[PDB]
């Protein structure tokens, strides 16, 4: 149908040059910006210190990085945020450093940075550290396309709060840390139930903006599992995905720790703490297995009126995602 | 009291006196800049009919970097001293077809056309990251483009001709 | 002599560089508008007020366009059962209300989103369930029998009857609705550039709502991002609204449409809902067949009427039946108007048949293959509606499917995998299809063409047709050449235009290739004759001399051509005449791996065998099998549409709507177009092939329910001829709800359950 | 077109002349329809290719001869949908025309006969015919001026 | 049958009302450009330089 | 810095913010507003393609008074409140035609058309000053319109309809 043997061979040195001009003008300190529209005044902050003094000066300016978020909520959700912050520039909310409990990212980090920095450290160290990190890749695996990744941010998906998001399950389900900061203030918080109080909301202050993000390695005796739904019909909600973390008493199967963490099963990221709570002491056995789909049964199920419809569908992927963790957890405590 | 926003496309310089924060890209590109070439398919994000590369000096990593974006949905005003390369930019027939744009034509992967010059912008900047990508990192590329015409199958094939 | 050789598309270079211009490419005059449609967010209302106060204090707006402010008639549709305009009462969300014009796109959106319409609600029909309750249809029954079915029945060992459904399709061509209307300011002379199928109903359309003659409107088609049928008359909705807004304000218009408001507005494939029973012989033999069909047509007939009829003309598949009897009626719902799609009723008749044909496999006990082989026709029987089928390929294609797939030693390893594996299985399934080619309805089998020849020998060559990607222009160019006998650098086409070839049929039915490529080989016959003479005169010169000396002889270069598909004319008084000029035939066998805990699939093989005849472009015709099958794994696989229960779509873009990416494809997909099997009805012994592929997506869904069967067989039950109800599109919630396990039914709680 | 208006496109340009009128008026007569009912839009080289100058005063002439002839093939295959429908309208028999499908739309051409003068033989038709008149001027001069008056 | 009678020019109207079009009264495209042409200011000459 | 110009044409308001002092009406009425009705024939005030009226209040004479002028040699400068009729102020196909439109079109005074504009507004001034003119009158009113196709009998054939 073609000959490939008469292709003009690709010739790397002869591409576009990176414009020399633009090179010249990268020696500029960076500075703060304003764009003034017909309904919108944008400032590009360059410092930290700038986003916080503007953000306590304008608690209302909605922060854009990507927007990935902000634009469909502005063309398709009618929304309209008169003053508008970007981030992007600032050094603080773009650090990846590495740390005794964990890798941390800052909130503008992009996707694609993120997955680079993850499947690096999955390269490198041991399984038994990179269980949470491989979680997180798992779902980033056949999410959106390049060209969303390469621009979306960590922070964004996570304050987004969508009740589909599927990195927000994740982590929730390990505790990941979350530095949160205002003018004065700066708190430091694992990631759990209660930081998604309502739909599409966040337990952040007016003023508060999310500085980092901590993604910790497993421990010993820690395990982790990842999954989604592959089909999504409504614009965000009743997508089943699901982080899954169980911690055991040292060399055993006897459950110290353990969290299931669901989007797609309500008005936001949810925790099955019912039915987790029920297992602390527990073996990893058939038992368990019964006792588990029994309380994500009934803790999560869905009125035959939910939103999103396919009741019985999530209701099946809940327990058979469970049932796949626990399958895993079985094959990795060999 | 605007600041000036300045950026480039297709190693062209733009000065824009009067950014408007709701600007994106693909509209910049499309009915200021007339290149006409990156397409609406849907505004949302989900097709890469509006596929460009982006390139910057990331001044955290010492380093140029090339990308790729959703013209769609990026705002003019994240762009300062950001470089857009659109497919007008990286060859044409009057002058000479870029590897990508040649083989893509030649394997019958372009029926309709419409999202052809997103899929060359994901293949150009993929190979523009990686002189030598293998097959994996070639279909992982489009991830972010849809064709409702070819079935794919040829483009792929086409394409696999960088790899190795 | 390019005929039968894989000659790029024409326009591909420059489709790869972005150079190729389509509607909205066109640069703007100095003075254009930008139109955006207001739209009902009620599928059934009055319409008590539009408030425009505050879309009016948007920055750059012109004005608001309503059924007031239309000069000749608010009528319109291809039964004129449709307004431009909606009046005093809304019949579905989506339906059109008015229009914004506003001096930029981003301008004309914000003005549309603030106006403001309130409603009194009526009581509104959504589904098929709905409208049959309802008794609300358009028209009468439709009806195709043949044999006894009575005495079928009786002689019949074996009954299954049963419900099926099949849900409908967004066309998703990747460039939307667009047009770009320009008035002269001259005795209402008007020139629109459209994304359009059909620029004959876009000019008559434009022409009736302005009430001035069809003569004064000029409509040109350079290409079309795609059309897959859903710009063959959906286009009409916005090249009206534009040319409208024209007319009203002296400017030049445009509207492109976003993505969410073309799904929203602009019609699908119609939904069918069957109701089937069949009697067979325990050897798996059909003696009789009954189905009722029923389309979900929303609110207008617009194509509905001959999507029915095609669909009963398809309901035989490739098998010999000698008692049957289909019914098709057409349901009238407050949903956007279905319109066609690519196979156009095809598809959906095809499922259905090929859904009953896998439960009498199932039920006999047999082997599907054996099953399907058994039943199918033999050369020179006849069809269900009495047409003979004259070359009937589908043997040969399944022969040399089933050698070249491997069918036999692949089945072997699906069983293999399945005995071993308890969470996860294989399907296979081999899957046979006919189409007919031609409109069913006979005066649209029609075809012009227009052939110019300058004094340097370059020739102009213009036709009905137009581009939408199929790679016409570039078949007709290979044919002038051939027919010519010229080299193809020296012809060109350049768009279609209402302005050279009037009347023109909408480029649909498949059948394009073969009406234009007769119009174009008679023009071209034309030039032949009148050049005759000065080849006789110098037959050792070039065509430039040839064409020279006749110019300055006064010998005219330029003619129409004209081409009507003969012998043509069904009746459904008498169940005689031909519906079909002729038939394409293929096969495809697809394999699959379910997630049974999850409900994903991975498309693992296919292989598919093609009966195009002697083919005009082997690489464009291989590609017509690969984007056909493709669509069709989207409709039966992956691609599901969804409303609210008061009848609004929630699925309006890619991130709620799934066609085929570059990773749904199979693994390994191969195409064989089938080897010496000229056709002798049609242009240089070739076949149509833009939609008969399309129903060989069904390979999957029927592979994907053979896979189904083997975990309810692992987990479920122990009845091997258990018939299950699997509706299309297959999703993951279909597939996962399907296989019945501990899971489904809460057994794994400790409670009882159907495991 | 299939509402029975009529577009006719010829090799002439108008450029004050009234040839488009001249052409309406032929085209009315030859099909025997008002002229309401035909237009003229424009000169093209994709409609009429090879077109000579709109020149030599023969336009009239020349054009009016094939659109004679191309309303002539139009109106030959209308003539059995005029016999089916005797009492009908011409737009009736346009649409029967379309649904029967027969082609409404043609060519028409015209070569003016016997032209070929030779400058070696002093023979062969140099014209096709001759315009003839005669004019009668009276006028006033004013000897001292120069100035002068057409009477 | 008019052929014989003194209809009016079929665009004399519109060219009475200043709305028949003519080369130039064609709106101009956003991105439209025009053209001035140079010429010679000599019967006969050598082009030496231009500037 | 600078003033606002501020007229009227067709009875519509004008405001020009930038007025340039080069600028001729007849390139104002073409190319900023799109009336082209009026036309181009010479550029020097000799065939009167571009004439239109100008209407003002004199306040000397304490009255409105009408008068036709080149388009091409009036600056827009010199029209602050000066209202502007031009050919499309008058009548139209449209709506309805200006009886001076109807009766040049039926008297057989249009031939290529380039000229009738300005004829039309020339006779359409001097009704406007002399409802009832004289088959003198009409004459001298033409002293500055050229026409090339028609020879003029018939225009002033057609005019003389209107005395006396
Ligand atoms: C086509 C496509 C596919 C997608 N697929 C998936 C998917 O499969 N799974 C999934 O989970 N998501 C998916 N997403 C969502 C995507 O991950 C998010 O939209 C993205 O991460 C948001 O980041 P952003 O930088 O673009 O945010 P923006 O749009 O710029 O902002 C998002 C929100 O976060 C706020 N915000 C951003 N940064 C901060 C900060 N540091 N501090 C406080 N508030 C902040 C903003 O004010 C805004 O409210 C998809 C998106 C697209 C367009
Ligand atoms: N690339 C491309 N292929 C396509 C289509 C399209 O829109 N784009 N439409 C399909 C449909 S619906 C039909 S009916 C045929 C029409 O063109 P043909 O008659 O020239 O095959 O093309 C088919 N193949
Ligand atoms: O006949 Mo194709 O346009 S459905
Ligand atoms: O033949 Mo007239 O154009 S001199
Ligand atoms: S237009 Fe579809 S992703 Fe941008
Ligand atoms: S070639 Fe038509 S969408 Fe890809
Ligand atoms: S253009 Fe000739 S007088 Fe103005
Ligand atoms: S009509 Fe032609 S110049 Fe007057």
């Amino acid at each position: 149908l073609f000959n490939p043997e008469e292709f003009m061979p690709l010739d790397p040195t002869q591409e576009p040059i990176f414009p020399p001009e633009l090179l010249r003008l990268k020696d500029v300190p960076p500075k703060q910006l304003r764009f003034e529209g017909e309904r919108v005044t944008w400032i590009q902050a360059s410092t930290l210190k700038e986003l916080l003094d503007l953000k306590a000066q304008h608690p209302e300016a909605k922060l854009v990085v990507g927007n990935t978020e902000i634009g469909i909520e502005m063309k398709f959700k009618n929304q309209l945020f008169p003053m508008i912050i970007c981030p992007a520039w600032i050094p603080e909310l773009n650090a990846v450093e590495h740390g005794p409990e964990g890798i941390s990212f800052g909130a503008a980090c992009a996707l694609s940075s993120v997955e680079k920095t993850l499947l690096e450290a999955v390269a490198k160290l041991p399984t038994q550290k990179t269980e949470v990190f491989r979680g997180v890749l798992e779902q980033l695996r056949w999410f959106a396309g390049k060209q969303v990744k390469s621009v979306a941010s960590l922070g964004g998906n996570i304050i987004t709060a969508s009740p589909i998001s599927d990195l927000n399950p994740v982590f929730m389900a390990s505790g990941t840390k979350l530095t949160i900061v205002s003018r004065g203030t700066r708190r430091t918080v694992p990631m759990d139930h209660t930081f998604f109080p309502s739909y599409r909301k966040t337990l952040l202050g007016p003023e508060e903006i999310l500085l980092s993000i901590e993604i910790p390695y497993s421990r010993e005796d820690e395990f982790f599992s990842a999954f989604k739904q592959a089909s999504r019909r409504e614009d965000d909600i009743a997508k089943v995905t699901c982080g899954m973390r169980v911690l055991f008493q040292p060399g055993s199967m006897q459950v110290k720790e353990l969290a299931l963490c669901y989007g797609g099963m309500a008005d936001r990221t949810i925790s099955a703490l019912k039915t987790t709570q029920k297992q602390l002491s527990k073996f990893w056995n058939e038992k368990l297995l019964q006792d588990v789909c029994a309380g994500l049964a009934e803790e999560l199920s869905l009125s035959p009126d939910a939103p999103g419809g396919m009741i019985e569908f999530r209701r099946t992927l809940t327990l058979s995602f469970f049932f796949k963790f626990y399958l895993t957890v079985l094959k990795k405590l060999g | 009291t605007a600041d000036e926003l300045v950026f480039f496309v297709n190693g062209k310089k733009v000065v824009e006196k009067n950014a408007d924060p709701e600007t994106t890209l693909l509209a910049y590109l499309r009915r200021k800049l007339g290149l006409r070439g990156t397409k609406l398919g849907c505004g949302e994000g989900g097709c890469g009919a509006c596929t460009v590369m982006l390139s910057k000096y990331d001044r955290l990593q010492d380093k140029i970097i090339h990308f790729s974006a959703n013209a769609c949905l990026a705002p003019i005003c994240t762009l300062h001293h950001v470089a857009v390369t659109t497919v007008e930019g990286i060859g044409s027939t009057k002058t000479r077809l870029h590897p990508v744009q040649e083989r893509i034509a030649k394997s019958h992967g372009s029926q309709c056309g419409f999202c052809t010059p997103g899929i060359v912008m994901s293949m150009y900047t993929l190979l523009r990251n990686q002189p030598e990508p293998t097959v994996e990192e070639i279909e992982d590329a489009f991830q972010g483009n849809l064709c409702r015409c070819t079935g794919y199958r040829p483009i792929l094939q086409g394409f696999r001709t960088f790899a190795k | 002599d390019t005929v039968g050789r894989p000659l790029p598309h024409l326009a591909a270079a420059m489709q790869a560089s972005g150079e190729a211009v389509y509607c909205d490419d066109i640069p703007r005059y100095e003075n254009e508008l930008f139109l955006r449609l207001v739209t009902s967010t009620r599928a059934h209302a009055k319409i008590k007020s539009i408030d425009v106060s505050e879309a009016q204090k948007v920055p750059g707006f012109v004005c608001f366009l309503s059924a007031d402010d239309i000069p000749g008639s608010n009528e319109t549709g291809l039964f004129n059962d449709e307004t431009v305009f909606a009046k005093d009462t809304v019949t579905c969300v989506g339906h059109i209300i008015g229009a914004v014009v506003a001096d930029t796109p981003e301008h004309a959106e914000r003005a549309a989103h603030v106006v403001k319409v309130t409603y009194e609600d009526l009581p509104a029909i959504i589904t098929i369930e709905d409208a049959i309750k309802n008794n609300s249809f358009y028209g009468s029954e439709l009806k195709i029998e043949k044999g006894d079915l009575k005495k079928g029945f009786s002689e019949a060992d074996n009954v299954v009857s049963g419900e099926l459904y099949i849900g409908g399709q967004d066309h998703f061509y990747l460039e939307t609705h667009c047009t770009i209307a320009i008035p002269k300011g001259e005795e209402g002379e008007m020139e629109l550039f459209v994304s359009t199928q059909n620029a004959m109903k876009t000019q008559s359309f434009v022409a009736k709502m302005l009430g001035v003659p069809v003569n004064r409107i000029l409509v040109r088609v350079k290409r079309m991002g795609g059309g897959f049928g859903g710009k063959e008359t959906r286009s009409t909705l916005v090249s009206v609204a534009v040319a409208l807004a024209a007319y009203k304000t002296g400017h030049p218009v445009r509207c492109m449409l976003d993505r969410n408001e073309d799904m929203l507005i602009t019609g699908g494939r119609h939904p069918f809902l069957a109701r089937y029973k069949v009697g067979f012989m325990k050897t798996g033999t059909i003696v009789a067949l009954e189905v009722d069909h029923y389309s979900n047509a929303g609110n207008s007939r617009d194509l509905s009427h001959s999507i029915m009829e095609r669909a009963l003309f398809h309901m035989d598949n490739c098998y010999k039946i000698p008692n049957i009897r289909g019914t098709g009626r057409l349901c009238k719902t407050n949903l956007s108007s279905n319109t066609a799609f690519r196979g156009f009723g095809g598809p959906q008749a095809l499922f259905i048949a090929e859904n009953w044909m896998s439960e009498v496999a199932v039920t006999c006990g047999l082997p599907a293959e054996e099953v399907r082989w058994k039943n199918m026709y033999k050369e020179g029987d006849l069809t269900h509606f009495n047409q003979r089928l004259e070359g009937f390929s589908v043997p040969r294609c399944w022969d040399e499917c089933l050698k070249s797939s491997q069918y036999y030693a692949r089945k072997s390893e699906v069983d293999k995998f399945n005995k071993e594996n308890c969470w996860k299985k294989r399907g296979l399934c081999i899957i046979p299809t006919k189409f007919g080619i031609s409109f069913t309805v006979p005066f649209l089998n029609q075809a012009g063409a227009l052939i110019h020849v300058y004094t340097d020998g370059s020739v102009l060559v213009s036709h009905g047709g137009t581009e939408m990607g199929q790679g016409l222009h570039t078949k007709m160019v290979q044919v002038a050449s051939k027919a010519l006998k010229i080299p193809i650098s020296k012809i060109y086409i350049s768009e279609t235009s209402t302005n050279t070839v009037p009347n023109s049929s909408p480029t649909a039915a498949s059948v394009s290739t073969d009406i234009y490529g007769q119009a174009v080989y008679e023009a071209c016959q034309t030039i032949l004759k009148r050049l005759e003479p000065f080849k006789k005169k110098n037959p050792d010169g070039s065509w430039e001399d040839w064409v020279m000396a006749a110019y300055q002889d006064r010998v005219s270069l330029s003619t129409t051509g004209f081409y009507r598909t003969p012998n043509l004319g069904y009746s459904f008084e008498t169940n005689s005449g031909n519906a079909f000029h002729y038939f394409t035939y293929g096969v495809a066998c697809s394999e699959v791996e379910i997630d049974c805990l999850t409900g994903d699939h991975k498309n693992l093989r296919t292989d598919i065998v093609m009966d195009v005849g002697s083919s005009l472009n082997p690489a464009i015709d291989i590609g017509q099998v690969e984007g056909a099958f493709v669509q069709g794994l989207g409709l039966f696989t992956l691609e599901e549409l969804h409303y609210s229960p008061e009848g609004s779509l929630h699925t309006r873009g890619p991130s709620t709507y799934k066609i085929p990416a570059f990773g749904s494809i199979p693994t390994e997909f191969r195409v064989s177009l089938l080897r010496d099997c000229p056709n002798k009805k049609a242009i240089y012994a070739s076949k149509a092939v833009g939609e008969p592929p399309l129903f060989l997506g069904a390979s999957v869904f029927f592979a994907i329910k053979d896979a189904i069967r083997a975990a309810r067989a692992q987990h479920t039950n122990n009845n091997t001829k258990e018939l299950f109800r699997l509706d299309s599109p297959a999703t993951p919630e279909k597939i996962r709800n399907a296989c019945v396990d501990k899971f489904t039914t809460l057994c794994v709680t400790g409670a009882p359950g159907n495991c």
